[PDB]
């Protein structure tokens, strides 16, 4: 069939019947040669039936083949079936942009639709590096090498960011992290991390957990309201819906914090943070780094009335005193501030 | 039973359920390939 | 912006527009009620339209008998059910010609399945009617009455 | 459905019940949070091809 | 033509399937043919309970 | 006992054996004693005919023609050929082997006992009609005619029998080795006098007796009485061949332009787009509904303890008075702190729901004699015009609200580009129906739904207070838990699912009914309060309801979230087809569209009379919503209507395609279609739609 | 050869399956040009179905 194809015989031109509009992996229009033959390829019987037979040759070892490579008399014009089996020493070669491979003279000898699209599981397990290509694998996947990333080289992140430039937010582990965010979401994300890290880093209530939690939606470029005041949320969610969500307040399956015993879980992955949390950093525990213009200043009253949902916290007024909902049985009293 | 009961031995459990075991292997070592949708 | 569901199919065939119309192949709660005045519909338009075929009295149960075969052929559109045995033969003629040794093997390979099947085989059905009692009941339990009867 | 009516929620879910006391922890004992079924409040891994 | 039939069953008689299965079962054991045009007979004197 | 099959014989004689008993139309594996018998008969028929050979006059140097292993159609016929060729009769059972020397056909036979008995036996079967040879593992031999076998043929089997029987015993299978005649065992069926004379009078007219028509049946030669019927059949008798055209089409059931008729009232369960749910937030903790309902009156206590009643609307049966102490003491019970959520004021339940008012059923015998009792007739169902709300409904529940109630499990990673494609679908279809207003009514119907039918589980001579619960999630992420209102359900003492249990439903709400008072004919209206959302005034009021179903019901109800399952299998069945046109998915090309393609849009609806586009989110949530509507409003009419207009639709097509149709009585298809539309309000807004697209097509197609 | 003896050749079936005692349906059939139809709730047009 590639044969065919190839030969640019006119009757594998007339042997189309449906349209051949086929798209690659990057979704660029296929050469038109390539088109022919993924068509093909996907049918066969059309260019068969369209090519017209004709008698074998009658020597002993040559004899024709019908569609289903069934011997036969009828076989296909110029193709022969031979038992004079023909025998199947290396060079360097140029590459350019596209992955085209081009001999010494300029040929075309290997170009990039020439990978055959047979998908496998490799026998052996297989690790990379390179964070470019973690969206490959799956979400979770993506969230623990990120979050890693991030870890292990937490020293120069805090280091930058007391600097407080804008390079730190454009590494390629948050550039890969980016992908499992949802579009329409993500502005806002993007605008509310950076909003509540920065407001942390003004005054200082500094907390490891909240910073390496909320540290990789910064990137996406931020997306305020009319108002000019970032967004206010109570859970990121992420790309796979359900388990895939990281809570801004308690901690999530994807993201859980033990100050207790200083242990961070990472979608079921136990570390020790020993080293980079600091002794006051348990107390100032959670209300610092929840909202973005709030700030902790009492505890719960019942008097001022029972927990504020976000859309009456997006409303409030500069100087107003409100309550919120950490977890089951941890309420705090927070104020809002114009910084 | 499933937390804290007692821990007994599954020693040669693949071969007693040897077929579900064979299917699974069967279905790792695939290699899938493309797909297409109807002739017209 | 008044929707309009059927301009969809302005946009797409109608095959696949109305795919899937009902998710359930069974049956509705609320179909017309299936009672004695159902079923005495169902038996008047059964003998309504062999009404032109011979009527007699069975001589063994003594009820009325309608025989519309081999009746009055029709003359108008309406429902008939006055079949000539004539045509139906040679309609089965017609198959055995052409489909030469089909009725004598599927004949043979029915009565060999017969030889070897069991009563058990009886039990695989919905609900069947129990005569001792006069009720519907499950498959096994009525062939447990009718055994125990003929007991 | 499954899951509500055999009140085997995920292991690591914040629902209460008799039986998800037990099924808490083991999930927090449990090293292999992959390999448990479904019935213990495990991940579904449940597929097309599988 | 997709054709439908109404009333298939209200006109459809059990002596015709009589018919039918006697021509079909032209060559066989004579029991066998009694014990296939048994069900034909049976259905041709049904009662119906309302 | 299958590795002796497969070691005791080669390969073509297992294989034929086990293809030609598959033939029995059962399972091959569990009983596969009669296999080894089948195989040992084919061998054994095979070595008889192995030896013996004829020639042009009949030199003994074939003689034997094989007929088993064949396949059965192919026997039957080449059994038949022989038969007429050479003149003899034709055996009624197949078989297994024919002589050319005796021109007579010859069966086979393996015992384990004495031939002598089962030669008898089988020719007590076939009579005379047919010649046997028999042999026996315990070395007996029998032969009808002695000329028949030499003694190198009897040798040979019986060595092979023996050896056969000898290494039987040695692996325990001669102990499970089943005889022979068990699968022949029933050959004798001697009908009664009973059943012969209901055969006798079973026949049709113009014969006697059942001899008569079986000797006609096996005698006459029918051919041509086709012919010769249809030629003096009447010309009456004609399907009127017609081909259709566009204007032979027409607006089907004009009637629902009538004014004259009355508006179609709102007959479903539960409100849908005039919902009014009392918002408490919640961390996100599994409560009671009797808890959640409590907490939700606390929060709007103002509601709750309203004990003056403005009535704005009444029923024009039920009992205002009646209604409203029944919802007093609903939210008194909601409010107490017992556990139990049953009414204690049985009064005014009782006397509200007219569960007083059922008749007493009295023995058939006072009937019988009784003058004054009398069959009723049937309330056939009224007739109704196009009712202005189902448009407004279908609008609303497609909008995109600002809170969503999915939230289904986890899947395993996807490997297969098949589940990739899924995926990728599924992924577009929940983005786009997440917040649909449909989504989240579906799921209090189907929680409601849910919750009624696990009341009557053990309470069924009690009332039970249900409250109108929903758990809703936000963008932000805050979750709600929703309450839409209360409901108390009846007693059912009967123990039938299809007996109906009166249930009484107030639900709360922000429309004033006044605005479409046809819109509400068997509602019961109150005032109860006014909430406040921007500082603004709007009012509440509690539409109060009996109704009746039954268990099935609830169950249906139950079901009604199949409406996903159904508008998913919609919107796949549009991409296949898309992607049919081409050989590649189009998935994303026809939801996002590639440097190729383009967006796909789909034709929405009408504005001002003119066509409008949209997205094919909005087809998706459009598909859902009337997905759900239908689910919601099905009844046999809506069935039957949707059943008759798929014909139509269908003939529109087929016209629209150039395939020029035909159709033989096209009244009579109307006729069926417009059977079904009396009183349903989504029966009616669909004729109207399907009449505005018709008119649509018509104008369109002239292009 | 042309849609007259095409109806002709249907009106013939029509009339034969009535002498057989099928009844076809003229209130819920109809005829078109081969490509698509219906059979057993599965439309087919031109190689799709559903």
């Amino acid at each position: 069939i590639l044969c065919m194809v190839f030969s640019q015989d006119t009757r594998m031109f007339q042997g189309v019947r449906g349209e051949i509009n086929f798209l690659n992996r990057a979704g660029q229009l296929l050469s038109p040669m390539y088109q022919l033959q993924r068509y093909f390829l996907n049918r066969s019987n059309d260019l068969f039936d369209q090519w017209g037979y004709e008698e074998s040759p009658k020597a002993s070892e040559l004899h024709g083949i019908n569609e289903s490579m069934n011997a036969s008399d009828y076989t296909l014009k110029g193709v022969v079936v031979t038992r004079n089996v023909i025998d199947d020493e290396t060079e360097k070669v140029s590459i350019t942009k596209n992955l085209s491979l081009i001999k010494r003279t300029g040929e075309v000898i290997m170009g990039a639709n020439d990978v055959s699209e047979l998908e496998s599981q490799a026998q052996l397990m297989i690790t990379y590096d390179t964070p470019k290509m973690w969206e490959m694998g799956t979400t979770k996947e993506l969230v623990q090498n990120t979050y890693q990333w991030v870890l292990k080289n937490l020293v120069t992140l805090k280091a930058q960011f007391l600097l407080g430039k804008e390079d730190m937010f454009q590494w390629d582990a948050f550039e890969a992290f980016e992908s499992i965010i949802p579009q329409k979401m993500a502005g806002q994300y993007s605008g509310f991390a950076r909003a509540v890290l920065k407001q942390m880093r003004d005054q200082e209530v500094m907390k490891t957990d909240q910073f390496i939690k909320l540290l990789p939606f910064c990137f996406s470029p931020p997306k305020l309201r009319s108002n000019g005041e970032p967004y206010q949320f109570l859970k990121l969610v992420l790309k796979g819906g359900g388990e895939n969500f990281i809570e801004v307040r308690k901690g999530s399956p994807l993201f859980s914090y033990n100050p207790q015993t200083e242990v961070l879980t990472i979608c079921g992955r136990m570390m020790s943070l020993k080293g980079k949390i600091e002794d006051e950093e348990r107390n100032r525990s959670m209300g610092n780094a929840v909202l973005a213009g709030f700030l902790v200043s009492g505890k719960y009253d019942p008097d001022l009335g029972d927990f504020k949902t976000i859309e009456e916290l997006e409303k409030l007024k500069p100087g107003e005193k409100a309550n919120i909902l950490l977890y089951q049985g941890k309420p705090v009293k927070v104020v809002k501030r114009k910084r | 039973w499933n937390t804290y009961g007692p821990i007994g031995d599954t020693e040669g459990f693949e071969r007693v359920y040897e077929s579900f075991f064979l299917r699974k292997m069967r279905l790792d070592n695939a290699t899938w390939g493309r797909i297409t949708f109807g002739p017209v | 912006m008044n929707i309009n569901p059927y301009f969809l199919f302005i946009d797409v065939p109608i095959q696949a527009a109305i795919s899937t119309t009902f998710p359930y192949t069974g049956v509705p709660p609320y179909s017309h009620g299936t009672g004695t005045g159902y079923t005495i519909d169902t038996v008047i338009r059964t003998h309504e339209y062999s009404n032109k075929g011979k009527q007699y009295i069975s001589d063994v149960t003594g009820c009325t008998m309608v025989d519309p075969t081999n009746g009055p052929l029709p003359e108008d559109n309406e429902p008939s059910a006055y079949a000539q045995l004539d045509c139906v033969l040679e309609a089965l003629d017609r198959m055995d010609e052409e489909h030469p040794g089909l009725f004598q093997a599927a004949s043979q390979n029915a009565m060999e399945t017969l030889m070897v099947t069991t009563v058990d085989k009886l039990t695989q059905g919905r609900q069947t009617f129990d005569w001792t009692v006069c009720r519907n009941q499950p498959a096994a339990t009525a062939l447990n009455t009718t055994i125990t009867s003929f007991r | 459905d499954y899951r509500y009516t055999y009140k085997c929620h995920r292991g690591d879910s914040k629902v209460e019940g008799k039986r998800m006391k037990i099924i808490k922890e083991l999930w927090e004992n449990t090293k292999g949070r992959d390999g448990l079924l479904v019935a213990d409040g495990g991940p579904n891994i449940y597929n097309l091809r599988n | 033509v997709t054709g439908d039939n109404t009333k298939w069953n209200e006109c459809l008689n059990p002596r015709i399937f009589l018919a039918m299965t006697e021509r079909i079962t032209r060559d066989s054991p004579i029991w066998f043919r009694d014990f296939c045009s048994i069900a034909p007979v049976l259905f041709s004197n049904k009662i119906a309970r309302l | 006992m299958d590795t002796f099959i497969t070691r005791n014989f080669q390969t073509t004689i297992i294989q034929k054996a086990k293809n030609t008993m598959a033939e029995f139309s059962e399972d091959p594996e569990l009983q596969p004693a009669m296999l080894f018998n089948i195989c040992v008969h084919l061998e054994v028929c095979y070595v008889i005919s192995d030896m013996n050979f004829l020639d042009e006059e009949g030199k003994a140097y074939p003689q034997y023609e094989v007929i088993e292993g064949m396949p059965r159609t192919i026997a039957w016929m080449v059994q038949r050929s022989l038969a007429q060729e050479h003149g003899i009769e034709t055996p009624k059972y197949l078989a297994d082997l024919f002589d050319y020397k005796t021109k007579r056909f010859i069966e086979v036979g393996i015992t384990k006992g004495l031939a002598d008995d089962y030669f008898w036996k089988k020719k007590e079967k076939l009579g005379n009609s047919m010649e046997l040879m028999i042999f026996s593992y315990n070395q007996d031999y029998s032969l009808s005619n002695e000329s028949s076998l030499d003694e190198e043929g009897k040798g040979r089997v019986l060595s092979r029998l023996t050896e056969l029987q000898a290494e039987l015993s040695l692996k325990n299978l001669w102990q499970v080795l089943i005889g022979e005649e068990d699968v022949e065992k029933g050959i004798d069926f001697k009908l009664g006098q009973t059943i012969s004379r209901l055969r006798d009078i079973s026949v049709p007219a113009g014969f006697s007796n059942f001899e008569g028509m079986r000797s006609y049946i096996d005698n006459i030669d029918p051919k041509g009485a086709i012919e010769r019927n249809l030629a003096r059949m009447s010309p009456l008798v004609s399907v009127t061949p017609k081909k259709l055209t566009w204007e032979d089409l027409r607006p089907i059931g004009p009637h629902i332009y009538n004014h004259e008729l009355p508006e179609v009232p709102y007959n479903a369960f539960l409100l849908m787009s005039d919902e009014l749910g009392l918002a408490n937030m919640t961390e996100g903790k599994s409560k009671k509904p009797k808890t959640l309902a409590k907490e939700c009156l606390e929060k709007y206590s103002t509601l709750r303890d309203q004990t003056d009643p403005i009535l704005i609307m009444k029923s024009e049966k039920a009992n205002e008075n009646f209604l409203w102490k029944l919802w007093r003491d609903c939210v008194n019970t909601i409010s107490n702190e017992e556990m139990s959520n049953e009414l204690q004021k049985t009064n005014y339940a009782k006397w509200a729901t007219g569960d007083g008012l059922t008749y007493q059923k009295i023995m058939k015998e006072v009937a019988i004699d009784d003058e004054t009792m009398c069959q009723e007739e049937p309330k056939i169902p009224n007739k109704c015009r196009v009712a202005a709300w189902v448009q407004t409904e279908m609008n609303l529940l497609s909008t995109l609200t600002s809170k969503r109630a999915l939230d289904l499990p986890e899947i395993g990673p996807d490997v297969a580009p098949v589940e990739h494609v899924g995926s990728e679908r599924r992924k577009y279809f929940v983005n786009e129906i997440n917040y649909c207003k449909a989504s989240t009514v579906m799921m209090k119907y189907v929680l409601f739904h849910t919750s009624l039918l696990n009341e009557s589980n053990a309470s069924m001579g009690k009332y039970k207070v249900i409250p109108i619960t929903n758990r809703v999630v936000n963008e932000k992420g805050e979750s709600f838990d929703m309450l839409y209102g209360l409901a108390v359900k009846g007693q059912s003492h009967l123990r039938g699912d299809t007996d109906v249990v009166t249930v009484v439903t107030f639900e709360f709400s922000s429309t004033d009914p006044r605005v479409d008072s046809g819109k509400w004919p068997k509602y019961t209206v109150f005032r109860i309060g006014s909430l406040f959302v921007s500082g603004r005034e709007k009012s509440v009021y509690l539409y109060c309801r009996v109704n009746g179903t039954n268990k099935i019901q609830m169950k249906w109800g139950m079901e009604a979230r199949r409406c996903l399952l159904q508008s998913m299998q919609q919107m796949e069945a549009i991409v296949e087809q898309e992607s049919s046109i081409q050989g590649y998915d189009m998935t994303k090309a026809c939801f996002k569209g590639d440097r190729v393609n383009s967006p796909k849009t789909f034709s929405i609806g009408t504005q001002e009379g003119k066509l409008v586009k949209g997205s094919f989110g909005k087809a998706l949530r459009v598909i859902f919503t009337k997905c759900l509507m239908h689910y919601v409003f099905g009844n046999a009419q809506l069935e039957g209507f949707s059943a008759e207009s798929r014909r139509l639709l269908l003939l529109i097509q087929a016209l629209k395609d150039r395939k020029g149709p035909w159709v033989f009585d096209l009244e009579g298809m109307y006729s069926g279609i417009e059977e079904c539309i009396s009183n349903n309000p989504w029966v009616i807004q669909s004729a109207y739609w399907f009449n505005e697209w018709l008119g649509f097509e018509k104008e369109g197609s002239k292009v | 050869k042309d849609e007259e003896t095409c109806m002709e050749g249907i009106n013939d079936f029509y009339r034969t399956c009535k002498l057989l005692g099928i009844n076809m349906s003229k209130k819920k059939s109809y005829c078109n040009e081969t490509g698509m139809f219906e059979f057993t709730s599965m439309f087919y047009r031109d190689g799709f179905v559903s």
